[PDB]
RNA sequence: CGCCGCCAAGGUAU
RNA sequence: UCUGGUUUCUCUUCAGAUCGCAUAAAUCUUUCGCCUUUUACUAAAGAUUUCCGUGGAGAGGAACAACUCU
């Protein structure tokens, strides 16, 4: 064979539910300790309960976990935002991968967003610590409709219901 | 909606790829190479039989062939880009050689690859409101009173002089 | 992390455990960043100075404190969280308030001699804040 | 093993804290390999040890 | 008693 | 009772010992075999080197050098 899937392996993934479907996350938490950690933490917090898809870039990036709405609401668990940790082996060259949205310098928090393609205008600025299994990959393309109004925030975006934690490592607690 | 089977095993296998089988011909099993050493088994076991007519199959009646392909291998892909063309018979019309040339007579003048690689990623008069506009023999139209005051300035029309003849209408 | 040494090795390793991970930790995150504002060195002194302060810590742990033993003091120098010739260097009189190794190689310096670096302030003129290129201050 | 257009995997932030599986590592049993049970898995033999070997 | 396993310059001018 | 030293790191020339219980390539001068001209060649001899390593010897330190051979 020759396709080379070109990515490290691996470890811990959790369960999504939203209105279009579900999605296995599955993470890097050996590639990406902090990011992968305030994420599985604000699963296990039930964080994600009506959060909506406040920004749909088609073909390019859809963002999530904004409690609020607006594109600014981000509280990690850590009392600061956290630093970027790249990696050389995790790059933007497909769909699917989840990654911390940033604005700048070392500001990660609740604020990610899911690919939609190809986005090499985002190699070196954000934090790549998760993709989602295939045959679930269809239900966050159903979060790309041409419905936005704008350049985001379309009439009724897609809130998750649920997040369930299939397995995790680093025990950690609510608080 | 595509609902998920709920494990903790990832999307493949354990080794990310480090046992490609490369299988796109015929399989092991099935390969004219196991049929060549099955033929040459059954041929050295039935010796002392002579003619018994339970007959064995086609190639049983007394490696080399389609060879096996190394399962552990990727073929090493190279883009050969570059055409042998007659350029003295594409773009002139006569090649000096004639049919000794070793290139291609061809005069298909065609993009290549790379072209497609690097072109896939990229009134009037008095200017005031038109104060009935009404026309003339030859569509201009113009208004009542100030045509009425361009005829008393000149006989023809404004844009080309045509000869309005004292015909007017809306 | 990678140990081998496959000892399981004895006291007392669980209380500088989490002591030498955050060292190891800092240690990775002072050779992750890029080299941007960081003009050709400045950003290969603070690797230099982790590893002293790491070397200087089971330093002043075993020889200083006598608390840690002999055995897990030869096993940390020789997995590598302490060096075998450096502390060869503290071991004598005139200095143990070394930078690292790159001021004693004489033939380091093609004039020579030592740097500047291993020199007595107060002997040295009164204000200048110079640094050494190769090991970062002093 | 890895396709073109990669970098050679950039060993800082890969492989730096995954330990390896497991080598051939044949189980010699006490009694009859009794004097090369300590040392017969080791990249130096005997090397710390004035009695059999010179030195390093 | 069982040889042998192939690249390039030679042509689409400067 | 006196006599009192194994390793490790740096220069120092000599090597005639399967210097290495094994063995790479290149050059020249010849014989061949593929060959159109050549570099890539084939494989035998003759004689040179290059190269990966090694042997014993003069010093300066350091490493438990003071255990102790004598
Ligand atoms: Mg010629
Ligand atoms: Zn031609
Ligand atoms: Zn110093
Ligand atoms: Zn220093
Ligand atoms: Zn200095």
């Amino acid at each position: 064979s020759n396709i080379y899937i070109q990515e490290p392996p691996t470890n811990g993934k959790v369960l999504l539910k939203t209105t279009a479907g579900d999605i296995d996350i599955e993470l890097w938490s050996k590639e990406a300790p902090k990011a992968c950690r305030n994420f599985i933490q604000l699963c296990l917090e039930a964080y994600y309960d009506n959060t909506i898809f406040h920004r749909v870039v088609p073909g390019f990036i859809v963002q999530g976990g904004d409690p609020t709405g607006t594109g600014s609401g981000g509280e990690s668990i850590y009392g600061a935002p956290f630093k970027d940790e790249f990696h050389s082996r995790l790059r933007f060259n497909r769909r699917g991968l989840v990654a911390m949205a940033n604005a700048g310098s070392h500001d990660n928090g609740s604020q990610f967003f899911f690919t939609l393609g190809r986005a090499d205008e985002l190699n070196n600025k954000h934090t790549i610590f998760g993709k989602v299994t295939g045959d679930t990959v269809y239900n966050m393309l159903r979060l790309s409709e041409v419905d936005i109004d704008d350049d985001e925030r379309p009439h009724n975006p897609h809130k998750i219901k649920s997040c369930e934690v299939l397995f995790n490592p680093f025990d950690d607690i609510i608080p | 909606v595509y609902k998920s089977t709920r494990s903790a095993k990832p999307v493949g296998p354990e080794d990310m790829g480090a046992t490609a089988v490369y299988e796109l011909d015929t399989e092991k099993e099935r390969d004219a190479q196991a049929i060549f050493e099955r033929s040459q088994k059954i041929q050295e076991e039935l010796r002392g039989k002579e003619d018994d007519k339970i007959y064995r199959g086609i190639n049983n009646y007394q490696r080399k062939g389609p060879i096996r392909a190394p399962e552990h291998l990727r073929a090493t892909v190279r883009w050969d880009y570059q055409p042998d063309i007659c350029k003295d018979y594409k773009e002139t019309g006569f090649c000096g050689f004639g049919d000794s040339c070793k290139f291609l007579h061809d005069r298909s003048d065609y993009k290549h690859g790379w072209q497609i690689e690097r072109e896939l990623d990229e009134c009037f008069i008095c200017r005031q409101s038109f104060q009935n506009p009404v026309v003339t023999k030859c569509r201009h139209y113009f208004c009542e009173s100030c045509a009425l005051q361009h005829f008393r300035t000149t006989p023809r029309c404004y844009v080309c002089d045509q000869q309005t003849n004292g015909v007017f209408n809306p | 992390k990678v140990k081998r040494s496959r000892k399981a090795p004895p006291d007392g390793w669980e209380l500088i455990e989490p002591t030498l991970d955050e060292l190891d930790q800092k240690m990775r995150e002072a050779e992750t960043e890029p080299h941007e504002g960081k003009r050709k060195v400045e950003s290969l002194w603070p690797i230099f100075r982790i590893h002293h302060q790491k070397t200087r810590y089971i330093f002043d742990l075993f020889y200083k404190r006598k608390a840690i033993s002999r055995e897990l003091y030869e096993y940390c120098i020789k997995e590598g969280y302490a060096d075998k010739n450096l502390i060869a260097k503290w071991k004598k009189q005139g200095y143990e308030n070394l930078c690292c190794l790159r001021c004693i190689q004489t033939r380091d310096t093609n004039f020579g001699t030592n740097c500047i670096c291993r020199v007595p302030k107060s002997k040295l003129e009164v204000g200048r804040i110079i640094e050494c290129t190769h090991c970062g201050c002093r | 093993p890895f396709d073109d257009e990669e970098p050679p995997l950039d060993y800082a932030d890969n492989i730096l804290d995954v330990e390896p599986l497991e080598a051939i590592q044949l189980e010699l049993d006490p009694e009859e390999d009794a004097p090369v049970l300590d040392w017969f898995y080791d990249h130096q033999p005997l090397r710390d040890s004035r009695k059999y070997v010179n030195g390093s």
